[PDB]
């Protein structure tokens, strides 16, 4: 009876404040405080004071820093099983002005044996889940509650699925505005608690698609936070892949997280996953991307850092001329052959192949590559050069021949008719071209003074 | 000799993409001829704009040469305006450098020679295809797989874009302030962000001094947009409640390696002063402590607060968050040697305000 008294005077106060705006705000907070204080009061008196509050709030227009939230959000948490309910009905969801108060309240600390109330019925959220604005406010519940409790939908149980199937489907909505990284916040956590496998790989595969915007720095971390032996394990089922509908895309990220947990070191495991992985390639390979280019270099580090005739057959079709189409993979196919050729791979007629590969079709896009392969080659190849046949000159003699050799000049620098090549080839494009003139000069004293 | 300009207009219109290596070696041919356009219908457009769409994606080398040209043929600021509006912006399409290498590597080329059209076009463009337009801008500035250069003159478009929107959402009825803001989230998302970046710090200092001196005029320059003294809605302050706590995190490096800097707060503190009191007195009194906790670790940031009431109807508001927040703190002072200071300078300066404009800082 008295708290019907303070409800109507609250109104006639918060009224005034209002009519001010265009002491009250103390005076209006401590009565609402003072219900939280007395026991006893009515559930039904949250609609009353919770219309005011929110009427004014508008009528005010302040969201932060109003200092009804406080004393009004310790009522709400003694009387919790109440408030969800108001807040649960559809046509209130519908506005975006009563959505939005609702998670306000469920960020706040005082929310927590409020949010165990929505913790309590997954089956709720999953009605909302299965349009998009409904969806969204479910998408936002679901997240808030696991952003306090991250032990929450660690459980294996169908409300990762429910998501998973929408996560999936509804990639082509974005192309609400803030869902993707919203729904990928609820997924991770649920990666970090166990390993989902195949549900870690569903995550990725939609993770840059639909033309999103917001993943900064945020997926990464699992990436980092997966290597703190469990890669053969992790692998395995990487292998079968369950993809039924999958593409390059889904494989070359995949690959990409992989990367870093191949660079964790090495069990007997990795004996069976050399015979697993050089029989994939299937023969014809439809794949005229980056997959190839992840892929082959893939193996390539994997093996050192961690039957390989059979593994030869991946270069095969960049050791063509035809197969291998795009340069940028043919780049990387040789790059492959430099890397592949450090242990006892090392024939002179496939030496001879790679060297002038690198050099050949000189590009900017492919001067990366090479520029990265030829790292690898040059501790390797010219080795064996420097005690064959000099074998590099022929192919410098054949450029100038014919009429751009930086290239080679940069490996001669690591590495005495050439002298007079690099001089006098730099002297007439000298008339920029000024950077590696001094380089080898200084090396070309340098080795004249040892020899 | 005039008579190959004429020649050459024949073939650009035609060969469309109805022998990989033939057609791609057809298309690579006219690139080169097109370049020619020292003598300066719009046939020959036509058909480059045709073929700039169905340009095969692996051929790299012939997307490179075909960028370049189309950087150049765009040069004319004669025709250049009618290749935009008859193309529909269908370069805003997925066609973007179509093409592994392409996207990681020509990219910065695309977007750059996209932003210059849409430079000049801006006055000659409606409210429709700029938010289009806007979209592929906005990722690009977030986008971490991007040279930071670029992230820079994307909000240097995006700078006078804002007031193309606000044009025509002036002319006509273009929903332009509710697109305004979208950046915005994208802008303070950048500051969020950033402020996670700069622990790198601790060359990069040149690019992130230079990508926040950009940030803050893309900001402040909306703002004028968006308010047009009048009230700003309650969720779109919240906006910049978080663009403030991000933004004076940002701010930071740039003290532990000043014109620069009194130069970017100057125009960071403008951000808040258009827009109306009653809005502004919200914003600060929630992130005022978190900003003068912030001051003490970079002495710096009080040039915004200074010249934050040094003038404008800024003052009697923030003097009263500034000195109540304070005066709470009063007992911290005289026990925290390295706080204790902070507080006494942030009393000089307000103190400073009431000797300086009497008017209303007495009564305040």
């Amino acid at each position: 009876k008295f708290c019907d008294q303070m409800m109507q005077h609250l109104r006639k106060w918060m009224e005034v404040v209002v009519i001010t705006h265009k002491e009250e705000m103390k005076i209006c907070s401590a009565i609402i405080n003072l219900f939280h204080l007395i026991p006893a009061a009515p559930q039904t008196l949250v609609k009353p004071l919770l219309e005011v509050v929110m009427k004014t709030e508008r009528a005010m227009l302040i969201e932060a820093g109003s200092p009804f939230r406080e004393p009004l959000i310790k009522f709400l948490t003694r009387h919790p099983s109440q408030t969800v309910e108001l807040f649960m009905m559809e046509a209130t969801l519908n506005d975006p002005q009563w959505s939005r108060m609702f998670m306000s309240f469920l960020k706040h600390k005082d929310a927590r044996p409020l949010r165990d109330v929505l913790a309590a019925n997954p089956n709720r959220f999953i009605t909302l889940l299965l349009r998009l604005d409904l969806q969204f406010q479910a998408i936002k519940i679901i997240s808030i509650i696991v952003k306090n409790d991250d032990s929450w939908l660690a459980s294996q149980h169908s409300l990762v699925s429910q998501l998973r199937r929408v996560w999936v489907s509804e990639n082509f909505q974005e192309r609400n505005w803030k869902e993707p990284k919203l729904l990928a916040y609820c997924l991770l956590n649920y990666c970090k608690r166990n390993y989902g496998d195949i549900e870690l790989l569903f995550q990725l595969l939609r993770a840059f698609t639909g033309r999103f915007l917001c993943n900064m720095t945020f997926l990464k971390e699992y990436m980092e936070e997966e290597i703190p032996q469990k890669r053969a394990l992790f692998f395995r089922f990487v292998d079968f892949n369950d993809p039924n509908f999958g593409d390059e895309l889904k494989a070359k990220v995949l690959q990409h997280i992989l990367n870093p947990a191949f660079l964790y070191s090495n069990p007997e495991s990795i004996t069976s996953v050399f015979i697993t992985k050089v029989l994939d390639p299937e023969k014809q390979a439809d794949m005229l991307d980056s997959l190839r280019i992840y892929l082959l270099q893939y193996a390539t580090l994997l093996v050192e850092h961690a039957k390989l005739r059979r593994l030869m057959t991946f270069a095969w079709p960049c050791l063509l001329s035809k197969a291998c189409v795009d340069p940028a993979c043919k780049y990387s196919g040789h790059l492959l052959l430099a890397h592949i050729i450090a242990k006892f791979a090392i024939h002179k007629k496939i030496v001879l192949q790679v060297f002038h590969s690198l050099l050949k079709a000189h590009a900017m896009e492919a001067r990366a590559i090479v520029r990265q392969a030829m790292a690898i080659l040059t501790p390797a190849v010219p080795a064996r050069m420097e005690d064959g046949h000099q074998m590099l000159t022929h192919w410098t003699r054949k450029i100038i021949v014919e009429e751009l050799v930086h290239i080679l000049h940069l490996i001669v620098q690591h590495f005495h008719h050439l002298v007079q090549h690099m001089v006098s080839a730099m002297q007439r494009l000298g008339f920029e071209q000024r950077r590696l003139a001094v380089d080898l000069s200084e090396v070309v004293i340098k080795w004249e003074l040892q020899r | 000799n005039i008579h190959n300009v004429v020649a050459e207009f024949v073939p650009l219109i035609m060969n469309t993409i109805a022998y990989a290596d033939f057609i791609a070696a057809q298309i690579k041919t006219l690139s080169f001829l097109a370049y020619i356009i020292r003598i300066y219908s719009q046939q020959m457009v036509k058909g480059m704009l045709q073929l700039l769409s169905n340009c095969p994606a692996e051929t790299a080398h012939l997307r490179k040469e075909l960028l370049i040209a189309a950087k150049h043929i765009l040069t004319t600021e004669l025709r250049n305006q009618f290749i935009p509006c008859m193309d529909k912006l269908f370069d805003e399409s997925i066609l973007i450098g179509s093409g592994y290498t392409a996207r990681e590597t020509l990219r910065p080329l695309a977007y750059s020679t996209l932003a210059d059209l849409v430079h000049h076009v801006r006055q000659h463009l409606p409210l429709s295809d700029l938010s289009l337009a806007v979209q592929l801008f906005a990722k690009n500035i977030d986008d971490e797989s991007l040279p930071s250069s670029i992230q820079t003159m994307s909000c240097k478009l995006l700078l006078n874009l804002v007031d193309c929107i606000r044009s025509k959402s002036e002319q006509e009825s273009g929903n332009g302030r509710d697109v305004l803001m979208r950046m915005l989230e994208v802008f303070v998302l950048k500051f969020h962000t950033i402020a996670r970046y700069q622990l790198s710090a601790i060359f990069q200092v040149t690019d992130c001094r230079s990508l926040v001196k950009t940030l803050v005029c893309g900001v402040k320059t909306i703002t004028w947009g968006i308010t047009s003294n009048k009230q700003l809605q309650p969720k779109e302050t919240q906006i910049y409640i978080k663009l403030v706590k991000y933004a004076m995190q940002a701010l930071d490096i740039y003290q532990v390696q000043m014109k620069e800097e009194k130069e970017v707060l100057e125009h960071f503190a403008g951000v808040f002063t258009m827009m109306n009191p009653l809005t502004f007195k919200e914003i600060f009194q929630t992130t005022v402590p978190y900003m003068v906790e912030r001051i003490s670790k970079n002495y710096a940031l009080q040039i915004v607060a200074n010249s934050f009431l040094a003038n404008p109807t800024t003052s009697a508001l923030f003097a009263t968050i500034l000195v109540e927040y304070l005066l709470d703190r009063l007992p911290e002072m005289g026990s925290n040697v390295e706080l204790s200071n902070l507080y006494l300078k942030l009393f000089k300066l307000v103190f400073g305000s009431v000797s300086l404009f009497a008017a209303e800082n007495e009564q305040m």
